[PDB]
Order: C-alpha cells, then sequence, then structure tokens
C-alpha cells in the first residue's frame, strides 16, 4: 500500500518538563487556570485531525505555555511550592485531603504575590469553547466515495398478472 | 407432574425457542438453545422409568456437545469478524463447524444416532414435543445463515440422512422408531432444497409438522404404541382406521394428498439450478419411506388383524381422551393440495 | 511476578515441611505395622440429601457470581434501572428459596 | 528485599498458631478453674518448641493409601491455601496490593474445602468419606452466606480494594451502621473455621483419622492460620483503627490490640456452649440466615440510592 | 494469530477426541465437557481483553453460567443412573438398542 | 389481618422481619426524595475530559474559560 | 425464519452488544473503532453480495486491524534480518535501541 | 523465554488438557483439569484481565468443581495401557508443535498460525482513573436488561429441574 | 456519619478528577512526541 | 480426496494405461478405508488383529476394484480408439463387478455387480461428457 508519512526528529526536538508526578500535581490547578487555551486548541485540533503529524507544532505551543508557567512559579513563590510538592510526594497514593495546610498556605501565598484564584469543584469539569484559525477537515477518516444506493420501489401496486401461474392455477 | 410446574416448564420452553427466533446477537441464540433443552428435560422424564432417563441422558449428552460446537462457530467467527450479527458467517470452518453442529442437534445423519433411541424411550407427548417443535429453532439458525453455508456439506448431509433414515425406517417395527427415522428422511429432504429457496425449506416444515402432530395424536389417542396395538384398535373405531390410513397415504408423497405438495416443488426447484439427479435420487427414497408406510397401513386397516376377547369390554366405553387438534389437523394434512400457492404467505 | 515469587517460596516451604514429616522419620528403625471402621462389608450408600444441597449450593454460588458486580456497578449514570434490576435478582433469589423451601427439600437435612 | 519481606511474614504465621495452640491451652484452662502448661519453662514458654519437636519426630499411622500422590497433596494444598492467603491484608500497607483483594481471599477460602475432600479421598475407611462429605456440605453452605455477607459490606464500602476500606471507618466504626451484617458475621466466623458448638469433625470421627501425625499437625497448623486470618479480617473490616499516614505503628499496634481480643472472644465461645446437630446448625442457615442475610442485601443495596450516600469507586 | 490462540485451539480439540472415544463411565465426559467448558471460557476471555470491546466482558461470564447450571443437570442424570444400576457405566446403556 | 400478623411473629420472627425488610427496601427508595441528589452526584462525576467544541460564532450557553460563570456549576454538592 | 420482534414494537434488547462500534460506557475506543466504522458505512443498505464484491478492500483493512497478520510477518522479517546480519557481524544496533539514550521526557 | 511466559503457560494448558483427555479415573482427571483451570486463569490474569480471572478460581474451581468432586465422590469406588499410549501420542504431538512453533514460526492446520511471541499485540493506551473490565461487568445493571431476566428465568428454571426430575416420583 | 463521610469523599474524588483532567493535554503531547520519536527511529533503523 | 478425482480425470482416456491405474487403485484405496473405519467404528471388533484383517480385507478389495476397473476401461478405449464412448466404462465396470463377485465368492452377486456398476460407469461417462451437475451451485 502507500507509503506512511513521518516527520523527523528535527520536527520533534524541544524542550521538556523535566519534573515529576507530585510535581505536576501539585500545580495541576493554576495549571488548568492559568495556561487554559493554548491546552484547548491543541485539544482541539487533535481531536478533530484525528492525527498526531497535523497538531505537532500546536503541541509546542502548549510546552512553551506551560514552561512560561513553571518560571512564574520559580521567580516568586518558590519555597511554598516545595513545601506543597514534597507533602503531596510523601504520600503513596498522592492523595490531595492530607495536605490541606500547604494547599491553604501555598493558595495564600499565590494570590497574594501573584493573584491566582484556584478554580471550583465543576468549573474544571465543564465544556468550553475555542476561537481556532484552522479549516475544517472535510474528510477526517480519510475516506472514499461510498457506494451507489439501489433503487428503492416505485408505482402503485398493480393486481396479479394472470393469477399465480403455479403450472394450472388462474387465481 | 404439578400443573403449575408443567405450564411454567412449557412456557419456559416457548420462550427458549422465541428466543432463539427473534435475536439478533449469537449469545441469545445459545441462550435459549440451553432454555430451551434445559426446560425439555423434565418433559422427557415425566413417567419416571429407567429407559426415560436412558433417553435423556444420550439426549443430554449430544445436545451439549452440539453446543460446545455452537460457541466453538461464534468464537471462530468472532475472532474473524470481531461482530455479533446473526448472519452470514466469516470464516469456513465457522461455517463448516456451526453446519454439523446443527446437524447434531437437528439428528441429521451420521449424526443421527441419538434419534431413533431417545424417541423409542420417552412418552408419546415428549416425542410429539421433541419431533414437531425442537426442530423449528434450527431450522431458523439455518435460515439465517445461508450465505455462508458451503454447498458441499449440507449436500451430502442431506442425501446421507434422506439415504439413512430411509433404510432405517425400512426394518423397525415400533412406531417410535418408524416416526424417528421418517423425520430423519424428512429433515433430509428439506435441507436438501434450503440453498436454493428457503420458502420451500419453510412450507415442508410446516407440513410435516402437521403431518407428525396430527400421526402422534392419533398415536396418543389410540393408546398404541407397537404395530400390534394399532392393528388392533380396528374393533375399538374403525374411523380412525380410516383417517390413519388416509394420513399414512399422505404421509408417503401420494398425491392428491397435502404430503405431494412440498416434495414436488421440491423438485419445481431443483431442475431451476439445472439438478436432475438429486431429486430423483430422493424420490426413490421417498418410494422407500412409502414402502414401510404401505407396510403399516396393510397392518393397520387394509387387512383384519385377529382380536383378543376383552375388546368387548371396550365396546361399553367412549374414548374419554382430550382428543385436542384431531379433526383441523386432519383436514389440513389430507385436503390442502388445491391451495398450494398459500405458501407465498411464508416469503 | 512478585506474587508468584511469593507463591513459590510459599510452596515450597509446605514442601519442606511435609518432606521433614515423610522422610525425615524414616531414619529410625522402629517397627514394620502388619496391621491385620463401622463399615464391614457393604457399599457405600447414596445420600441423596447431600447431592441435593451440593447442587443447591452450586446454582445459589453461580447466581451470586451474577449478583456480584454491584459495588463497580453503583457510579452508573442510569440508577433507576440498576435499582430495579438488583431488587428484581434478589427477589429471584428470594423465590428459589422459598420454592426450595416448599417442596420438601429442607426435610431430613433441615 | 522482597524475600525479606516474604520471611517475615510467613515464620511469625508459624509462630502465631504455634502461640495459638499455646494460648488457648491456657485460657481453656484458666476458663475451666484449672491451670495450664507451666512446668517446662517460665510460665509455658517454652511448650509449643516441644510440641513441634515431638510432632516432628514421631511415627505415621501407615494408612493404606488408595492414592499416594494425593495423600501427599493434601497437606501442601491445606498449608498453601492457609499461608500464602495472609498476603493483601493491609496492615498497615499490604505486602502485595491488589484491587480485588477481597474477592481473591473469598475465592481461597471457598476452594479450600479441597484439602478436606482430598482427605477424604485418601482413608479408604467409608465413614471417613461420610463425615468430608458432610464437613464439605456445611463448608461451602457457610461459604454462600459469608458471600453474601460481604457483598453487602463492600457494596456499602464500594471498592474492592482492602486498603481503601481503612479510609472508608475513619469517622465512624462499620459495626455501628452494620451491626446485625455484624452478628451474622459473627455467627459466620465462629462456624466457618470448623469450630465448636458447631464443630461436627470431633463427635460422632475427624475427616483426617487415617492421617499421619506430621499432616495432622499440618491441618491444625493450617485451620489456626485461617482462625487468625479471618479474625484479622473481621478486626480490619469491621473494626478498622485510626491510621496516620507518617505515624503507622499506633495503627498496628490498635488492630493487633482488636485482633488479640477477638481471638480472646474466640477461645470465650468455645468454653461455653455445646454441640450442634448437623440438621441443627443446617436449619440454622437454610431456613434462619439465608433469608434475614438476602433481606439485609436488599436493605443496604436500596439505601446508599435513596440517602444519596453512594460510595466512590475510586 | 497470537500463538496462544492456536494453542487453545489445540486444547479444544484434545477435549473432543477426549470426550467422543471414551472407555469409562459418565464422569469422564462430563470432565471432557468441562475442558471445553474452560477451553471456549479462555478463548473468550482472552479474544475480549485483546481487542479492548468493553461491553462483550459480559460474554464469558454468561458463556459459564447458563451451561453451568447445564453441567449440575447432567450431575443429576448420572445420579439416576446411580440409583438405577448401581454403578454409572456407558456399557450398561444398552437397553434401548431393541 | 391482625392476628394472623402477630401469629406469623411468634411462629417465624426471622420471616416476618426479612418481609418487613423488603417491603421497606422496596417503598422507600421511591419515597425518599433523595434519589434524584445520587443522580445528579453520579451524572456530574468527570470520568472523561470535557472535550471543547468549536465556537462557529453563535453559542452563548458555553463559556471561554473554566473560570467563566456561564455552564453547569457544581456548588449544590458543596453546600448540600 | 427471522421474526424481528424489536423492530416491531421499537424496543432494543440486544442492539448495543452487537457491533464492536457500537456506544459504550464512558465512551471507550476499541482498536478497530474507525476501520470498522468506514466497513459499515461502505456496507450499509446494500446488500451483502455487492458488500462483499465492492467493499472488500474496507472489510480486508478491518480484518488486518483486527488480526495483525501482515504486521506479523513484517516484524518477523525484521526480526530474522537482524538476527542474521549479527550473525555474520556487518551491522551493530545503536544505543537507543538498547536502553542507554535518555529517553525523552 | 520470560516474555513468551503467556504462551508457556498454554503450552502448559494444553499439558492439563493431556493430563485427563486419557480419562483414567474420573478423580485424577478431575485434578488435572483443576490444575488446568489454575493455569489457564494464570494465562487470563496476565493479559490484565484480574475479575475474570477471578471469576475462573471463585466460580469455575471454588465453587462447581467441588461440586463435580462432591459427585464423583458418591461412585467410583475405591480400589491403563492404551491410557498410557494416548498420553505418548499426545506428548509427541504436542512437542512436534512445539518444535515447529519454535523453529519455523509458522504453521498450517487450519490457518495461517505464527510462531511469535505475544507481546506484540498489546496496547500502550491508558484507561484513565478506571479498570476497562471492571465497568465492562458493571455495565450489566445499567445496559443488560434482557440478559439479566433470562438469566435469572433461566436459573430459577434450572432450580425447578432440580426439584422435580431427581424427586423420583 | 457514613453519608456525611461518602459525600466528602465523593468531593475529593471531583477534585482529583479535576487535576487529572487539568494535568492530562501535556501528557498528550508527550507521548505525542515519544510515539513520533519511536516510529521514527523504527523507521529510520529499518531503512538502514 | 477431491484433487484425486481431478487427477484421474486430467488423465485422458485411453491414452497412458499406468497414471490412470494408480488413480483409480488410490481412488478404491480411499473408499475402502472409509468403508473400513466405519465398520470397525460401528461393528465393534473382536480384537485388534481381527480388526486390521477386516481393514485390510475391505481396503485390499476395494482397491482391486479401482484397478481393475480402471485397467480394463483404459485398455477397452485403446482397442476402440475412442475416448468419448461409455462402453469403455461399462466393460470397466463389468470387470469391477466380476472381480468383486470373485472376492465374495458369488456369481449371481458378480453378475449383478457387473449390470449396476457398468450401468454407473456410463452414467460416470454421460456426466463428463454432456456436463452432469448433482451437486448444482445455486443459479437462479
Amino acid at each position: 500500500p502507500g507509503i506512511v508519512e513521518l516527520p523527523s526528529l528535527e520536527d520533534l526536538k524541544v524542550q521538556e518538563v523535566k519534573v515529576s508526578s507530585s510535581v505536576l500535581k501539585a500545580a495541576a490547578h493554576h495549571y488548568g487556570a492559568q495556561c487554559d487555551k493554548p491546552n484547548k486548541e491543541f485539544m482541539l485540533c487533535r481531536w478533530e485531525e484525528k492525527d498526531p503529524r497535523r497538531c505537532l507544532e500546536e503541541g509546542k505551543l502548549v510546552n512553551q505555555c506551560a514552561l512560561e508557567f513553571f518560571r512564574q512559579i520559580k521567580r516568586h513563590c518558590a519555597e511554598p511550592f516545595t513545601e506543597y510538592w514534597t507533602c503531596i510526594d510523601y504520600s503513596g497514593l498522592q492523595l490531595f485531603r492530607r495536605c490541606r495546610k500547604e494547599q491553604a498556605q501555598f493558595d495564600k501565598c499565590v494570590l497574594d504575590k501573584l493573584g491566582w484564584v484556584r478554580p471550583d469543584l465543576g468549573e474544571l469539569s465543564k465544556v468550553t469553547k475555542v476561537k481556532t484559525d484552522r479549516p475544517l477537515p472535510e474528510n477526517p477518516y480519510h475516506s472514499r466515495a461510498r457506494p451507489e444506493p439501489n433503487p428503492e420501489v416505485e408505482g402503485d401496486l398493480k393486481p396479479a398478472r394472470h393469477g399465480s401461474r403455479l403450472f394450472f392455477w388462474t387465481m | 407432574m404439578n400443573p403449575i410446574i408443567l405450564i411454567i416448564i412449557l412456557m419456559t420452553v416457548m420462550l427458549g425457542t422465541i428466543i432463539v427466533m427473534i435475536s439478533t446477537h449469537w449469545l441469545l441464540i445459545w441462550i435459549g438453545f440451553e432454555m430451551n433443552m434445559l426446560a425439555i428435560i423434565p418433559i422427557m422424564m415425566k413417567k419416571h422409568n429407567p429407559r426415560a432417563t436412558e433417553a435423556s441422558t444420550k439426549y443430554f449428552l449430544t445436545q451439549s456437545t452440539a453446543s460446545m460446537l455452537l460457541m466453538m462457530a461464534i468464537i471462530i467467527n468472532l475472532m474473524f469478524s470481531g461482530q455479533w450479527t446473526v448472519m452470514k458467517l466469516f470464516n469456513p470452518m465457522a461455517s463448516m463447524l456451526m453446519t454439523m453442529a446443527l446437524a447434531m442437534k437437528l439428528g441429521m445423519a451420521p449424526f443421527h444416532f441419538w434419534v431413533p433411541e431417545v424417541t423409542q424411550g420417552i412418552p408419546l407427548s415428549s416425542g410429539l414435543i421433541l419431533l414437531t417443535w425442537q426442530k423449528l429453532a434450527p431450522m431458523s439458525v439455518l435460515y439465517q445463515i445461508l450465505p455462508s453455508i458451503n454447498l458441499d456439506l449440507i449436500l451430502t448431509l442431506s442425501i446421507l440422512s434422506i439415504t439413512i433414515g430411509g433404510w432405517g425406517g425400512l426394518n423397525q417395527t415400533q412406531l417410535r422408531k418408524i416416526m424417528a427415522y421418517s423425520s430423519i428422511a424428512h429433515m433430509g429432504w428439506m435441507t436438501a432444497v434450503l440453498l436454493y429457496n428457503p420458502t420451500m425449506t419453510l412450507l415442508n416444515l410446516i407440513i410435516y409438522i402437521i403431518m407428525t402432530s396430527t400421526m402422534f395424536t392419533l398415536f396418543m389417542a389410540n393408546s398404541t404404541t407397537t404395530t400390534l396395538s394399532l392393528s388392533h384398535t380396528w374393533n375399538k373405531a374403525p374411523i380412525m382406521t380410516i383417517l390413519v390410513l388416509i394420513t399414512l397415504l399422505s404421509m408417503g408423497g401420494l398425491p392428491p394428498l397435502s404430503g405431494f405438495m412440498p416434495k414436488w416443488m421440491i423438485i419445481q426447484e431443483m431442475t431451476k439450478n439445472d439438478s436432475i439427479i438429486l431429486p430423483t435420487l430422493m424420490a426413490i427414497t421417498a418410494l422407500l419411506n412409502l414402502y414401510f408406510y404401505m407396510r403399516l397401513t396393510y397392518s393397520t386397516a387394509l387387512t383384519m388383524f385377529p382380536s383378543t376377547n376383552n375388546m368387548k369390554m371396550k365396546w361399553q366405553f367412549p374414548t374419554t381422551k382430550r382428543m385436542t387438534l384431531l379433526p383441523t389437523m386432519t383436514v389440513l394434512s389430507t385436503m390442502l393440495l388445491p391451495l398450494t400457492p398459500i405458501l407465498s404467505i411464508l416469503e | 511476578m512478585n506474587l508468584m515469587i511469593t507463591l513459590l517460596t510459599n510452596f515450597t516451604l509446605a514442601t519442606l515441611l511435609v518432606t521433614i514429616a515423610f522422610w525425615l522419620p524414616q531414619l529410625n528403625v522402629y517397627s514394620e505395622k502388619t496391621s491385620p471402621d463401622p463399615m464391614g462389608s457393604a457399599r457405600l450408600p447414596f445420600s441423596m440429601k447431600f447431592f441435593l444441597v451440593a447442587i443447591t449450593f452450586l446454582l445459589f454460588d453461580l447466581e451470586i457470581a451474577l449478583l456480584l458486580p454491584l459495588p463497580w456497578a453503583s457510579q452508573t449514570t442510569n440508577l433507576n434501572t440498576m435499582l430495579t434490576m438488583a431488587l428484581l435478582l434478589i427477589f429471584l433469589l428470594a423465590v428459589s428459596l422459598a420454592y426450595e423451601w416448599t417442596q420438601k427439600g429442607l426435610e431430613w437435612t433441615e | 528485599m522482597f524475600m525479606i519481606n516474604v520471611l517475615t511474614l510467613i515464620i511469625p504465621i508459624l509462630l502465631a498458631v504455634a502461640f495459638l495452640t499455646l494460648v488457648e491451652r491456657k485460657v481453656l484452662g484458666y476458663m475451666q478453674f484449672r491451670k495450664g502448661p507451666n512446668v517446662v519453662g517460665p510460665y509455658g514458654l517454652l511448650q509449643p518448641i516441644a510440641d513441634a519437636i515431638k510432632l516432628f519426630i514421631k511415627e505415621p499411622l501407615r494408612p493404606a493409601t488408595s492414592s499416594i500422590s494425593m495423600f501427599i497433596l493434601a497437606p501442601i494444598l491445606a498449608l498453601t491455601l492457609a499461608l500464602t492467603m495472609w498476603i493483601p491484608l493491609p496492615m498497615p500497607y499490604p505486602l502485595i496490593n491488589m484491587n480485588l483483594g477481597v474477592l481473591f481471599m473469598l475465592a481461597m477460602s471457598s476452594l479450600a474445602v479441597y484439602s478436606i475432600l482430598w482427605s477424604g479421598w485418601a482413608s479408604n475407611s467409608k465413614y471417613a468419606l461420610i463425615g468430608a462429605l458432610r464437613a464439605v456440605a456445611q463448608t461451602i453452605s457457610y461459604e454462600v452466606t459469608l458471600a453474601i455477607i460481604l457483598l453487602s459490606v463492600l457494596l456499602m464500602n464500594g471498592s474492592f480494594t482492602l486498603s481503601t476500606l481503612i479510609i472508608t471507618q475513619e469517622q465512624v466504626w462499620l459495626i455501628f451502621p452494620a451491626w446485625p451484617l455484624a452478628m451474622m458475621w459473627f455467627i459466620s466466623t465462629l462456624a466457618e473455621t470448623n469450630r465448636a458448638p458447631f464443630d461436627l469433625t470431633e463427635g460422632e470421627s475427624g475427616f483426617n483419622v487415617e492421617y499421619a501425625a506430621g499432616p495432622f499437625a499440618l491441618f491444625f497448623m493450617a485451620e489456626y492460620a485461617n482462625i487468625i486470618m479471618m479474625n484479622i479480617f473481621t478486626t480490619t473490616l469491621f473494626l478498622g483503627a485510626f491510621h496516620n499516614p507518617y505515624m503507622p505503628e499506633l495503627y498496628t499496634i490498635n488492630f493487633t490490640i482488636k485482633s488479640l481480643l477477638l481471638s480472646i472472644t474466640f477461645l470465650w465461645i468455645r468454653a461455653s456452649y455445646p454441640r450442634f446437630r448437623y440438621d441443627q446448625l443446617m436449619h440454622l442457615l437454610w431456613k434462619n440466615f439465608l433469608p434475614l442475610t438476602l433481606a439485609l442485601c436488599m436493605w443496604h443495596v436500596s439505601l446508599p440510592i435513596l440517602l444519596s450516600s453512594i460510595p466512590p469507586q475510586t | 494469530m497470537s500463538l496462544v490462540y492456536m494453542n487453545i485451539m489445540m486444547a479444544f480439540t484434545v477435549s473432543l477426541t477426549g470426550l467422543l472415544m471414551y472407555r469409562s463411565h459418565l464422569m469422564s465426559s462430563l470432565l471432557c465437557l468441562e475442558g471445553m467448558m474452560l477451553s471456549l471460557f479462555i478463548l473468550a476471555t482472552l479474544m475480549i481483553l485483546n481487542s479492548h470491546f468493553t461491553l462483550a466482558s459480559m460474554m464469558p461470564i454468561i458463556l459459564l453460567v447458563f451451561a453451568a447450571c447445564e453441567a449440575a443437570l447432567g450431575l443429576s442424570l448420572l445420579v439416576m443412573v446411580s440409583n438405577t444400576y448401581g454403578t454409572d457405566y456407558v456399557q450398561n446403556l444398552n437397553l434401548l438398542q431393541c | 389481618v391482625a392476628a394472623f400478623l402477630k401469629n406469623v411473629w411468634a411462629k417465624e420472627p426471622v420471616l416476618v422481619a426479612s418481609f418487613a425488610i423488603a417491603g421497606l427496601a422496596v417503598i422507600l427508595p421511591t419515597l425518599s426524595p433523595y434519589t434524584k441528589y445520587s443522580l445528579m452526584i453520579n451524572r456530574a462525576t468527570p470520568y472523561n475530559y470535557p472535550v471543547p467544541l468549536r465556537d462557529d460564532g453563535n453559542m452563548p450557553d458555553v463559556p471561554s474559560h473554566p473560570q467563566d460563570p456561564q455552564g453547569p456549576s457544581l456548588e449544590w454538592l458543596k453546600r448540600l | 425464519p427471522f421474526f424481528d420482534v424489536q423492530k416491531k414494537l421499537g424496543v432494543d434488547l440486544d442492539h448495543w452488544m452487537t457491533i464492536q462500534s457500537a456506544e459504550q460506557p464512558h465512551r471507550i475506543p476499541a482498536r478497530c473503532h474507525a476501520f470498522e466504522k468506514e466497513w459499515i458505512e461502505c456496507a450499509h443498505g446494500i446488500g451483502s453480495i455487492r458488500a462483499e464484491k465492492e467493499c472488500k478492500i474496507e472489510f480486508e483493512d478491518f480484518r488486518e486491524c483486527l488480526l495483525r497478520q501482515k504486521t506479523m510477518k513484517r516484524l518477523n522479517a525484521i526480526k530474522r534480518q537482524r538476527d542474521k546480519l549479527i550473525k555474520e557481524g556487518k551491522y551493530t544496533p545503536p544505543p537507543h535501541h538498547s536502553g542507554q539514550e535518555d529517553l525523552r521526557p | 523465554m520470560m516474555t513468551y511466559i503467556v504462551f508457556i503457560l498454554s503450552i502448559i494448558f494444553v499439558m492439563g488438557f493431556v493430563g485427563f483427555s486419557s480419562k483414567p479415573s474420573p478423580i485424577y482427571g478431575g485434578l488435572g483439569l483443576i490444575v488446568s483451570g489454575g493455569v489457564g486463569c494464570g494465562i487470563v490474569l496476565n493479559f490484565g484481565g484480574s475479575f475474570l480471572g477471578l471469576m475462573v478460581f471463585l466460580i469455575y474451581l471454588g465453587g462447581m468443581m467441588v461440586v463435580f468432586g462432591y459427585t464423583t465422590a458418591m461412585a467410583t469406588e475405591q480400589y491403563n495401557k492404551v491410557v498410557l499410549g494416548t498420553f505418548i501420542t499426545g506428548l509427541l504431538m504436542e512437542f512436534l508443535m512445539v518444535y515447529y512453533v519454535l523453529k519455523d514460526k509458522e504453521v498450517e492446520i487450519v490457518f495461517k498460525f505464527n510462531g511469535m511471541g505475544d507481546w506484540v499485540i498489546y496496547d500502550t493506551g491508558d484507561s484513565g482513573f478506571f479498570s476497562e473490565e471492571a465497568m465492562g461487568i458493571a455495565a450489566l445493571y445499567s445496559y443488560g436488561t434482557w440478559l439479566v431476566i433470562v438469566t435469572g428465568w433461566s436459573l430459577l428454571i434450572g432450580v425447578v429441574v432440580i426439584m422435580e426430575i431427581t424427586r423420583g416420583n | 456519619s457514613m453519608m456525611r463521610w461518602n459525600r466528602e469523599r465523593r468531593r475529593l474524588q471531583i477534585e482529583d478528577f479535576e487535576a487529572r483532567i487539568a494535568l492530562m493535554p501535556l501528557l498528550q503531547a508527550e507521548k505525542d512526541r515519544r510515539v513520533l520519536q519511536m516510529l521514527r527511529e523504527n523507521l529510520e533503523e529499518e531503512a538502514t | 480426496a477431491k484433487t484425486l478425482l481431478h487427477q484421474y480425470w486430467d488423465i485422458p482416456e485411453g491414452t497412458e494405461c499406468h497414471r490412470k491405474t494408480y488413480a483409480a487403485t488410490s481412488i478404491g484405496g480411499a473408499s475402502g478405508l472409509v468403508v473400513s473405519a466405519y465398520s470397525v467404528a460401528l461393528k465393534t471388533p473382536t480384537s485388534f488383529l481381527e480388526g486390521v484383517a477386516r481393514t485390510g480385507r475391505y481396503t485390499f478389495t476395494a482397491a482391486a476394484i479401482g484397478a481393475i476397473f480402471g485397467l480394463t476401461s483404459c485398455i477397452s478405449a485403446q482397442v476402440r480408439e475412442k475416448p468419448d464412448d461409455p462402453l469403455n466404462y461399462l466393460i470397466g465396470g463389468c470387470a469391477g463387478g466380476l472381480t468383486l463377485g470373485a472376492r465374495t465368492r458369488s456369481y449371481g452377486i458378480g453378475a449383478a455387480a457387473c449390470a449396476y456398476m457398468g450401468l454407473t460407469a456410463a452414467l460416470v461417462k454421460m456426466g463428463q461428457l454432456e456436463g452432469w451437475k448433482v451437486f448444482a451451485e445455486p443459479k437462479v
């Protein structure tokens, strides 16, 4: 069949978010609140294109703005973030309920120094809208033309012509 | 034999068969088959005698082996298709395994070896149920899988079943074994025509169901199980002798009776597809069927066998049995020939 | 693989215990037992109630396996259909128990 | 470092069942105005060592084994099913953490009757076979009622994982809103271990009469391991103690305390009631335990939907 | 396909060739029936778990339960033979031929 | 209807207790009005991502951010 | 015959389990959801004969997605060639296929 | 060797079936098929199906073949050549197919079969915060109405059958 | 007491699911780049 | 044993006797093996030796029938210089019937087998020439 097209490594070389699980888990709410629009753009592109090779650059945009999150964490309130992620990281299950005091301290420090609001329950679970400049793909599945349907029946139901015609029957 | 329990069991059998009929998933087909055999097991243990236990053991073993083959076909079809619609299969092994699984279920030779034994060991109502209602569901299963049916296998099974049923019924003197071999021959006759026009298969199934029901109803009404008591019945009611004579005349496909309706029209769909030797061979085996039918009517009504002395007391008591649907099914099995094109309702 | 490691270690410790209990006292030279129960010569009677209660256990365990997935199912969206199905299934268990009560099942082994 | 954990789980099990025998001996002595073993050492500390070394040098009974392989396989399977089954207990973290640990223990407890069946089959005496069949029937029925009770308990919990059950029992104990299920589970833990007042394995012939003293000791250690297992299971699942994620040994001490008093309650109950009959406890389940258990299951599966208290899956 | 699939087919054919040419009583036939049970269960579970068909996890469990009840029926049949001839041998099943 | 109830209570207390508990478990989910609260609790759990939809230009019921007031909030579980 | 009670009285009993591409809880995708979707949309309302004569390419692609036979043959040939080339020793594997390459994240 | 573990267990699975294929006695056949059920459940468990594997342990092995042993204990009173011949025949066929799939890595019996290890058909995707088969089983009470209806009806009818056909009258 | 505690546990489950939902697009992009890097490496190795 | 029929019919009639003879012998051997296997399965043999004696008797008898019928048909087709004649198959069928009667220690059975096997081989030639199809594919 056809040759599968693959981008080379030159389109795949970026800086990496070399962070642990609890580091991402501690600031995940402010992650979803601050860098929301590039994430929505990238996953709308992913869900409508259904092809990684047509969304890669968009993901790069996310991989820029996410770093712009962490720098804003690092230069201003790095110590409360350190306390929060180490308290989260001690738990094997990574439960959010066992580090409420450090969560409140980090929230207060962020709200006074930079002012990011922790989202309420159900805010991140709702569906949003994206303004995107890419065109809508008319053929996402790469499908050919469907076969022509067979013609239907038309006309009035005429009576039987000369009966059943079963070797002697006229009725 | 609690009447509530018997009613519930009969409703379970009906529900299982209709679940096989009306479902669109293979699992529900197997569900109906399993519930049907599970609820038909107590029907063959009605009289509580060891012969019934023997017959039910053989029946359960054969039906369970067929059901395991049926899952083998279903799982192979799932592997090669990934979907569960009851339609043409997507693998030749699936079609082959399904074909002999349904042949085992329906008593088609050479998988017929349970049919003349089990029907010998069960009461006549259970024999009527097994030879009439059990054949309905796998006919529906075979009808819904006809695009993927291999022609050679079903033709070999059909001709082997017809020949073996005729030659096995040529020797037995018990009524139930003769009925079993006649059912085998009719099964082969109406499975030979399936791939060309299944309307003929449905018509032959309905005709065979009606005619076998008439035969079994007459056998329960006369309380006769062998050839000799069926000969002795002429002292009790000669009209019943006339009725069994005319419906056994109809049973061999002699015109102008109803039994000539399916098979002749089956031949009407053999020469359309350019096949000539096959209807001749099955007609010769139908002549064998008519030979032992003629032997039965010679023993029954066309002669006058010597009776015993106690018939006189039996002349002082009318038949008190619930002779249900005997006249309607007797008329529908003899004088239905001028209404042949009624098969059009089966399309 | 750690689970199978634990299983193999446990099975080998059981093998070591039975080897100590079976072959270690064979060093002793005590005696040979020639040895020349209420069961004299009769065949084992087929007490049908035990087989009946065994297959009753089998049927009840089968539909217990049917009844099982409620803790996982409790998060489903259609709660009314789940509630109807679970109540009707436990009612079916009650009906089968009532039938097994009525038709002389729970007598002579109550 | 995993095999060290396996060894430190499996060797204290054997020590704990030997000290089950010793503690049960002096408790049954002191319950009945007499005294237990105190001659061998200080307060009878060295008695289980004497028991083990005595039972590991004696002669066998030499039975006419119909199947030698089955006779060998029965005590190995019994000890395996008693010893490898202790894994998923969360004290405070299990050795192996399963999402379906309770189902795992339930399945192997349901299949534990194979040792009894093979012990009955290995002995050529038919009365031993009859006793084995009676014990198997009692055990499978009582496993049915255990299955229903446990099904109700984890549908109250909502998740099959045993480690989340500690989190479930944090505010209040499960015994407070499931006290009737608690009483049926207490009769079931009294009864499933082949114990008095329902001990039909001693009154009239055991299921291992022709078995040797070594296999008999193995069977007894296996039964006592199952006893401690299900006692600790009742302690964990009906009397869940407070567990700090940073300070775990308070939870370990607390559930050890509840396990010890529940084992003392076991030895208490076994020394206060006369034995039942076979038809008596068959009547106890099949006409008195099963409908109440079914009604409790119906009520506890209808309650969280009407109370808006459906527990989380995760 | 995968090799484990063909191993399950060979196992099912082994159970088939064991179920038909028996010499012992009906317990061997029911054991080979349970071999067919187990082979079909493992094959269906492997197929459903490999192709990520989430709903058809209803297939394996059901594929047991129904025939499991049917298997129980077979046990009762053997008990009937054990209540009639003493032994459940298949050579005693020669009463319906005549 | 009164003497038969006490007769079945004195004869078989277990059976009448089981029947009473089963009847209560049958009639109480319909009578108690908190079943809908469990329904909206189960239906609002985000097991999958709320995948955003493309803005054609006319959709006032959808927001452009999770913090915007429009859309379905989940404060009723917070208050209860 | 095939009685369609479900299409008659308009009640679903087993249409949801029938195909792999049907609706499932939490919209969990199968491995071959798109292939089956395209095959069904190719073979809808045109008859089985014209479906098996005209939509053979889509059904063959769906069967290759389900069974993965050509991928098996390709990967086996590649691995056998690697084993041969390590037998005569003309080519050596790179460090990124041995586990010492400083993986991407 | 490790990566073919399921296949290795599958081989043992076939061996387990041979362990009761010759059928010398029902008790030994039951033991061999118990071992085969254990290794087949291990095959299921290695694919990520914990729930179906514990269904196999809890019901097939610990709840139904227990009843099979209970029934076969009521007969087959306590105390072959062609049994052993069929055992060696099955051993030779099993080992011959083993060398076929270990040397050729491909065979034809009915279809084309490959001998390469099965570790290439698994999935690198994530189901999220739930096991796929867990809520697959859990969807029975929300979608499977008719199936649960017919299952309960069939099991109740089986109870009726047990009460009726074993009454003897 | 258990209805109060189950409601609190449901709130915590909603919070953790929201955290995973907000976290996962970065993981999706990383996995996409990972599988494309692996496929390109396998393709180049197969070529040479 | 479908391709064996094709290999039997791939050789032209009355051209080479040897390959037709071995093809007919293999067809007879296969038919005798099927008949003997069904006889052993249905009728229980007294022992292994008597069972393999019956199997060898049936197999060698049917193989001799096939070889004689094929050889006689080929020599008659050579001696008449007409492959497209049912007379050669009639003579071969009578030779097979005579061989079967000689094997079964009979002469009236041999004459009946002559008549019926000759008619059957004549009809086989009829179907080969005029294209008779007893296993007809569904056309309409």
